[PDB]
């Protein structure tokens, strides 16, 4: 897996692609 | 929380995975 | 809505998203 | 221009909106 | 064509519009 | 490599199609 940062929209794609049907919750500050 | 541990810090797969629901 | 600093493909498809059938123009410098 | 509202700086979605036709 | 810094997921877009049906290879660092 | 032309430099649509397969 990529090891970067990752931020805003990239961030959610990393999560919905990585979570599958579990998915997941964005909760920034 | 996630920004601070993955957008500015690095996270790997591990730590993503910890905001999967 | 986001509160963030918006550019090249990202500025693009917040437009796309929020102007809807209407379209819109994106001209930069 | 849109670039220097929005991108150099923070755009409201209405400010946004004056770029749609 | 943009010339502009083309990073990370961005690049991969342009290379998979640019290439076409020939494909590409992304070979970071 | 591509990064280093095209990410931290800037690459002319030619330059991109040499990574092309
Ligand atoms: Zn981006």
């Amino acid at each position: 897996f990529v090891n970067q940062h990752l931020c805003g929209s990239h961030l959610v794609e990393a999560l919905y692609l990585v979570c599958g049907e579990r998915g997941f919750f964005y909760t920034p500050k | 929380g996630i920004v601070e541990q993955c957008c500015t810090s690095i996270c790997s797969l591990y730590q993503l995975e910890n905001y999967c629901n």
